[PDB]
């Protein structure tokens, strides 16, 4: 049934820049040239990241917010299995090319958020033990909170654009192909 | 019932020029004097986009279709995105565009792969169906651009002379997997075929489906005992009718995966074609493989291998009919003229039962259906079989145009069939 | 942002960080401030932050009547810091006078609101507020609280420091009052599953119940805890705002009037709803060991004395 | 989330709320506090909060060396509020001496420490720090900032209040300096693009310039803005830490040694990455309106005078 989905195994470095948007979905923002994800031509830009694995492969745990991906990106050596979901319609990387990283931001004016409710803190500041949190955090970037926290505060706006310590100093692009022809085909399709 | 005849594979040379132009005058003049409704032409990918990913040469095709318009014959354009030519004999070869072939060579997983790694270059796989692998374009984008160029060039013909566009969605223009590699004699009739889903670009989706279903062992590969192409259904434990793996949970899961990927490939290309050819007085058709042999077996192993999840327990043509009804597409089916007794009985071939099942599915989904013969035959026996199958067909496509059909007795039989169907 | 928080004594040591933390909260829509002076300065300072919660200033009773017009949560940290050579008795008289005046004002302006008494000692100034509200005739026992979460926060910190647990995971409740030997940390009933030892009970108790004096001696008598007190008060305020918003899991260790014991007021884990004291958990006093039992006897004596002193002052 | 932050002078009006806010952060794991006195009390007060960020206190130049050992971000808000009747030049001298001492002690300890300078005047104290880093050969322009985020916060607040705009979306870039007249709010570069009339630009730029004086008048006798400074400095610390954590969306307005103009040091919106100033947004000085260009040209002489005061004091 979930045929838009696909599993890919990548050795570190992953070479993928992820984009946490104000929907809970962790997109793929850019791919480093010459990386393992660059070699694996199936990983596109805008494909949601649904599940992920650990260094030994372990169990293919679902990813809910930045908290799950933090552990994956902290590590530097291993083989990670990633489940990606191709968008129902092709991702308009036209917006990524045109709009600057400041344009596609959720907390542009970094409004402060001090909270003790664990249901508002992302799944790295919860501790999820008995009740609504024990310690409170004062944060300005909306990447430290859940979509419920963002709703309380209030292509979709992105709350963060994160990555890992990918070596090689490869340029962040959108895949190894005639990208100009790809965009021309995209406008031909939509028109 | 409208009658359509198909132009030979030499309708256009390697260069974009009409082959044997005076001969085509002779043939077409005889055809429209015979009262034939129309004619079916293969718009080849490798003769229009041969060397430039953007340049679309339409010389010979423009001559041919304007010429068919001049003789007042409807044109059924078949968007041939497949390679043909030397498989056992010589015939004539129309390869894929050279840049496409170069892309397939640099990345071998762009072509359908079997269990043992043999790669079929007749068509571009559906594992890389939406990946930008063809000079920065996805295969959907390439096919859509080809259809857009065809529409732009022949816009004055759509709705007036061109009345049907069959979409090439697999080998021989049939929405199927290349489970019959007659090349090098890898498969010979009768047989069951293999599972052409061993690209890693599709094994990725296999792993995704296996993880979604909570079975992190059913996505590693395909069946390990499915059987070689020329093996028999009872020779394989997967396709045996006595409680075989096709009835197990793993068999059901894998076969649903296979059929639904083929259906999703169909969905994508059909949606693209409908968007391109919307509201222009033309119809869109999809050709479906007429897998008559091994019909009597419970598993229907050739159908299972060629992407059709049609068994005695599941009707695999009903979802295809649903798709065609969703996109308002014509169901084109082969193997209409053949009879059960004519085909070998040791292989349990049931062409008439298969045609009946197709008709039932099309009636259930209210999908218009068209038929074509599988082999070229001029006999009144086959003509009467086609007449009965049409009586129960929106149109019929006849294979194949050749001077043999213009002989005395063959021509008389053909025209008799024409005014019998009319 | 549809609730109003007022701070009385907002220009003091606790008032400024407390007002800051209250302002940087999306649950707050308007934050009123009151002190004897410096209110205009603190309001001008805070009004430049880009958190969508307005800030207003007030001075004197004439502006206080306007300050408490539509408040939803009242916080009263208005206490005079200890002076070098000033008697604790008259210090209590002064602080109780401030608390009594502010409680009279809130009773006559908007009695239907949560009340968070911070001015030390709450053991004596919570009964004072209750009796003043009784005299005014608008006492609402469900909507009166004594902020005790400072000792809860200190207990969590000290437990996580003593045993190598996850600090954001630790949660231990505190029973009793808010000043002296009345702090009873329920280590044996802490939320994270642990295995304490008797020396750990002794050290944790003597540390948690003697933390205010620790801060005072660290400051060399300059003042009491200000930043931690503001943090704890903001914690309780956001809990109360969540309760006002309909949250069903607001379990806060507060010093409230409870019928679970002979003492009119007790500091226990309570459930807070839109109407205030929605329920009082009894299990906090079930399953205690003999250490908690003896310390609870001494705690009962101390709370009886403190509540009697507060009653004597109020009436 | 294992980054270390030191605050040198964390016992004043700004130091205490700033330390509280930085402790209550998800990124800081270690918090070092320094001041000449009254820092043990604040450290003990903060250590009772139940947040993972550990807190350590240091008193004296001898413990100053241990304070910044392996510190990822340094924040220097140390300063003296103006006493009643105090000489402006004398106050400038004390502030510059404190900044000189703190930066020269930072130099041998951790040059790569994203040095944040708060002590007013920013326009005169940032260049001082830059040259005291120059004499040590560790003057890296990518790792020295003057915190100008308070004016950005004030601009966001004032534009939101005046134009009735969603406070979560408004972002106003401010260039120039941190000395009142050297403030230039590039209102035409407001990210939620909104038209401003002549009268709306007027009184609004000037309140942005004079917010510090307004707060001083409101706080007559007691220093200047301190809660707003703590808030903005905590915002800058969080931005710097998350930039050091990756986060390729970190853009912030800071006062850095920029060759974007003739002035050696300038305030502008820069992109921050793991090594400091990843890039400088030069377009901040392209497309400016007539009023913005006139104000930019007017502030050059004042900013240059402040930088000249700084260089004279540092080379004295």
């Amino acid at each position: 049934m979930n045929l838009n989905e696909y599993m890919v195994t990548l050795e570190k470095p992953l070479g993928i820049r992820f984009a946490l948007s104000a929907d809970g979905k962790i997109f793929v923002h850019a791919i480093k040239k010459g990386s393992n994800a660059e070699k694996a031509r199936i990983i596109m830009v805008g494909d949601t990241l649904k599940k992920a694995s650990d260094s030994s492969g372990g169990t293919l745990v679902e990813i809910k917010d930045f908290g799950d991906t933090k552990k994956m990106l902290v590590e530097k050596t291993g083989s990670f299995s990633l489940v990606l979901e191709r968008p129902f319609s092709p991702f308009p990387i036209q917006y990524l090319l045109h709009l600057s990283d400041l344009d596609l931001l959720y907390n542009r004016g970094r409004v402060s958020f001090v909270t003790w409710n664990k249901n508002l803190l992302s799944s790295n500041l919860r501790a999820s033990s008995q009740g609504s949190g024990n310690s409170g955090y004062a944060a300005f970037s909306s990447k430290f909170f859940t979509p419920q926290g963002w709703k309380l505060l209030n292509i979709s706006p992105l709350v963060s654009v994160f990555s890992e310590d990918v070596p090689g100093d490869g340029e962040w692009g959108y895949g190894n192909f005639p990208l100009e022809e790809y965009i021309k085909a995209l406008d031909r399709s939509k028109g | 019932v409208p009658v359509f005849v198909m132009m030979p594979l030499d309708s256009v040379t390697m260069g974009n020029t009409v082959n044997r132009r005076k001969a085509m005058k002779a043939s077409l003049q005889a055809l429209k004097s015979a009262g034939v409704e129309g004619i079916m032409i293969d718009v080849w990918w490798g003769l229009v986009e041969k060397e430039s990913p953007g340049t679309y040469n339409w010389g010979g095709y423009n001559e041919l279709l304007e010429l068919a318009k001049k003789l007042g014959l409807k044109v059924q354009a078949v968007m041939s995105f497949h390679q043909c030519g030397g498989n056992v004999g010589d015939s004539v070869t129309i390869p894929l565009p050279q840049w496409v072939v170069e892309e397939v060579d640099k990345d071998p997983d762009l072509a359908y792969t079997d269990q043992w790694g043999r790669r079929n270059h007749e068509y571009i796989s559906l594992g890389a169906d939406t990946l930008p692998v063809l000079k920065g374009r996805t295969p959907v984008q390439c096919y859509a651009d080809f259809m857009r160029a065809f529409r732009d060039n022949f816009k004055h013909l759509l709705g007036e002379t061109i009345v049907e566009i069959q979409v090439g969605m697999g080998p021989a223009g049939e929405l199927r997997y290349p489970s019959y590699p007659e090349q090098e004699g890898t498969w010979k009739f009768p047989g069951i075929g293999a599972f052409q889903c061993y690209d890693k670009y599709s094994l990725s989706s296999l792993k995704a489906a296996a993880e979604t279903y909570g079975k992190p062992e059913w996505g590693s590969t395909g069946p390990t005992d499915a059987g070689h192409y020329n093996n028999w259904p009872e020779d394989t434990q997967f396709f045996k009718k006595e409680g075989g793996g096709w009835n197990s949970e793993y068999g059901d899961f894998f076969l649903s995966w296979y059929s639904q990927m083929l259906l999703d490939h169909g969905e994508r290309i059909l949606s693209s074609a409908k968007s391109i050819f919307e509201n222009m007085g033309v119809k869109i058709s999809v050709k479906i493989a007429g897998i008559h042999w091994h019909y009597g077996t419970r598993s229907h192993a050739p159908e299972l291998t060629a992407g059709y999840y049609n068994t005695r327990f599941r009707d695999g043509y009903l979802p295809i009919a649903q798709m065609l009804a969703r996109h308002n597409a014509i169901f084109n089916f082969t193997c209409i003229e053949m009879r059960d007794h004519e085909q070998p009985q040791d292989a349990l071939c049931a062409p008439e039962k298969l045609v009946n099942q197709v008709a039932l599915a099309t009636l259930a989904a209210e999908v218009p259906l068209a038929g074509e013969n599988a082999l070229p035959r001029y006999d009144d026996y086959a003509h009467e079989q086609i007449l009965k199958a049409s009586a129960l067909m929106c149109a019929f496509t006849y294979l194949r145009m050749n001077p043999e059909l213009f002989q005395a007795d063959n021509w008389g039989k053909f025209v008799a069939f024409v005014k019998k169907m009319g | 942002a549809s609730y109003k928080v007022a701070v009385l004594g907002a220009a003091g040591g606790i008032g400024q960080p407390l007002s800051l933390l209250i302002k940087m909260s999306p649950l707050v829509s308007t934050l009123h401030l009151y002190d004897i002076a410096n209110v205009k300065g603190v309001a001008a300072d805070l009004s430049h932050c880009n958190t969508p919660s307005q800030v207003r200033d007030f001075t004197g009773p004439s502006e206080l009547a306007d300050c408490l017009k539509d408040v939803n949560v009242v916080v009263i940290p208005a206490g005079v810091p200890r002076k070098p050579g000033m008697t604790r008795d008259d210090l209590f008289n002064i602080n109780a006078n401030i608390v009594k005046t502010l409680v009279e004002a809130v009773a006559e302006n908007c009695p239907n609101a949560f009340i968070h008494i911070i001015s030390n000692p709450v053991n004596s100034t919570v009964p004072i507020a209750a009796e003043v509200l009784k005299k005014k005739g608008v006492y609402d026992p469900k909507k009166l609280f004594g902020v005790t979460t400072l000792d809860v926060v200190r207990a969590n910190t000290f437990v996580s420091q003593k045993k190598n647990l996850k600090l954001i995971d630790v949660d231990v409740p505190v029973i009793g009052g808010h000043a002296g030997i009345t702090i009873l940390p329920l280590l044996s009933k802490t939320k994270p599953s642990v295995n304490f030892t008797d020396e750990e009970i002794q050290e944790l108790t003597v540390r948690i119940q003697n933390a205010g004096t620790e801060v005072v001696d660290a400051k060399a008598g300059a003042g009491s805890a200000t930043l931690s007190m503001a943090y704890a008060a903001a914690r309780f305020v956001e809990s109360s705002l969540r309760a006002l918003d309909g949250d069903g899991d607001v379990y806060e260790c507060s010093f409230v009037e409870s019928t679970l014991t002979d003492l009119p007021f007790f500091a226990s884990r309570v459930k807070i709803g839109k109407n205030g004291l929605e329920a009082v958990i009894e299990s906090d006093l079930q399953g205690l060991t003999e250490y908690e039992q003896k310390a609870l006897e001494a705690l009962k004596v101390e709370l009886k004395a403190s509540i009697d002193k507060g009653v004597a002052f109020a009436n």
